[PDB]
């Protein structure tokens, strides 16, 4: 949830 | 990239360089090199319909603090896609960051320990920003005053005095407050303070007489706001009272209002020298065996209503406790045998059915509480003045809730009904309020549900919180069910 996509 | 150029390619290769800069961006952002956003920018020239773009925006300003960035990238990101899952969580934290607890919730609810903790703080928030002259129930009031003997408190009013101008409205504040009426409690707690103000004017020539009146008008003010929740007012107008003029009563009132769930050897100190003021008066007695019976000290607790009750035969309180005792000893055949002696001796009193039926009701014989409820508020329609009050409906209508829904549409209707009448009959009833709150809630009447859990945070600190927790998880409910 805290990393980029 | 020179985007320029870029621009000018075909929509294959113009993507193609959407997912390569979006890429380079991903790897400054592993890198902590946060102004990433560069590139995420760029990639969004490319392809400003792609909510990725606009949520990895948002994750760098997380990383960096710029709160209300994050909550642009993220609306972005959600305008695109209203489900995306990083976007909504990251716009609930950052609008928790900023203090918009109810935004957060509403997100955290789109989403689905983090709903719960903003709807503390947002109860709080509001709590704080909210906030006593306003009276427990009139059914609390009489309950609180019942073991007292009124005739004795009317004529303690000292009428020999040649300088006391209030001794009058003071005598009028007593009579009100024990006539045990709605009408008479806030008359009696309007002339007491008025009395007091006088009394705190006429000792500026004073005599013993003026002196002894004022202790006891200062007394009774004193215990209103200790009723009111003021803790400190009271104890400083008990303190005067007893400054000028100490009485059993003044000493029990300053210990109710200085009593201490960790050392309660300071409350027993100041019973003991109540006792010693005058060891012939029952209210003592019966205030420190209720002590000891809170303290579960059944023994003592014992004692103590056996003394009262011997120096007031009269009043039903100390038969009361001590039928209760039984129960709480384990005694249920004995305790039933003492209320029915009781009973037997006060018939038309609704104390002994309604604390009957509280028994009743906790060994689960719920029928049989009904009943004694049903006889409990006739008893109390008869009666000049308040004893039990709303007590049997609030009994009645709690029974029937549980009842109901453990839908039984029938006992949740007539359950409705009697907490609707409860609280017009005692408006200053938080019981009677939350109870109703939370059938209104039940049958989706949120506004209705809404305004009695506000009200009730009016009447009701940590009970405040817990009114307003409520008042606030259906304004959110609300906002949801409106979308
Ligand atoms: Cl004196
Ligand atoms: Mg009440």
């Amino acid at each position: 949830m805290e990393e980029v996509d | 990239p020179d985007i320029a150029q870029l621009k000018g390619l075909s929509p294959s290769q113009r993507q193609a360089y959407a997912v390569q800069l979006k890429n380079r961006g991903n790897h400054f952002f592993t890198a902590k090199n946060f102004n990433a956003i560069k590139y995420y920018q760029y990639a969004i020239e490319l392809d400003p319909n792609e909510p990725v773009f606009y949520s990895n925006i948002s994750a760098c300003y997380i990383s960096t603090g710029d709160l209300e960035k994050v909550i642009e990238f993220t609306t972005k990101a959600l305008e695109i896609k209203p489900d995306h899952s990083k976007a909504l969580l990251r716009r609930a934290s950052a609008n928790e960051s900023l203090g918009n607890f109810t935004d957060a919730m509403f997100d955290l609810s789109v989403l689905s320990p983090m709903l719960e903790r903003n709807l503390n703080k947002q109860a709080m928030k509001v709590l704080n920003e909210n906030l006593s002259q306003v009276l427990p129930s009139n059914t609390s009031l009489a309950s609180f005053f019942g073991i007292f003997d009124s005739h004795l408190e009317v004529s303690s009013v000292n009428t020999s005095s040649n300088y006391d101008t209030a001794y009058a409205l003071l005598s009028d504040a007593l009579q009100r407050l024990y006539s045990a009426t709605d009408e008479g409690y806030l008359v009696a707690n309007d002339l007491l303070t008025k009395s007091t103000d006088m009394y705190h004017s006429l000792l500026s020539t004073v005599d013993d007489p003026l002196r002894e009146n004022a202790a006891l008008a200062l007394c009774y003010t004193g215990i209103f706001h200790f009723l009111k929740n003021n803790l400190l007012d009271a104890q400083v107008l008990l303190q005067e009272s007893i400054n000028l003029h100490p009485t059993p009563n003044s000493y029990i009132f300053l210990a109710l209002t200085l009593a201490d769930k960790e050392n309660s050897q300071e409350f027993f100190k100041f019973f003991q020298k109540a006792v010693d003021l005058n060891p012939e008066y029952p209210p003592t007695y019966y205030h420190r065996g209720q002590m000891y019976f809170i303290l579960q000290d059944y023994k003592n607790a014992k004692e103590d209503f056996q003394k009262a009750q011997s120096l007031n035969p009269e009043n039903v309180y100390p038969y009361i406790q001590l039928a209760c005792l039984l129960y709480k000893q384990g005694k249920f055949t004995e305790s039933e045998a003492f209320f029915n002696e009781t009973k037997l001796k006060f018939p038309t009193l609704p104390e002994v059915p309604t604390f009957f039926a509280e028994i009743l009701t906790d060994r689960g014989d719920f029928d049989t509480a009904i009943k004694q409820y049903d006889i409990a508020k006739r008893l109390e329609e008869v009666q000049e003045k308040i004893h039990v009050g709303i007590g049997p409906l609030i009994g009645k209508a709690t029974i029937l809730a549980r009842q109901s829904s453990q839908l039984d549409e029938e006992k949740f209707n007539a359950a409705i009904k009697l907490l609707t009448k409860a609280c017009e009959l005692d408006p200053r009833s938080e019981q009677a309020k939350i109870g109703l709150a939370q059938l209104k809630l039940q049958m989706e009447k949120i506004d209705e549900a809404i305004e009695l859990f506000e009200d009730s945070a009016i009447l009701a600190m940590d009970e405040k919180l817990q009114a307003t927790t409520f008042a606030e998880a259906a304004k959110i409910q609300k906002r949801l069910r409106a979308d």
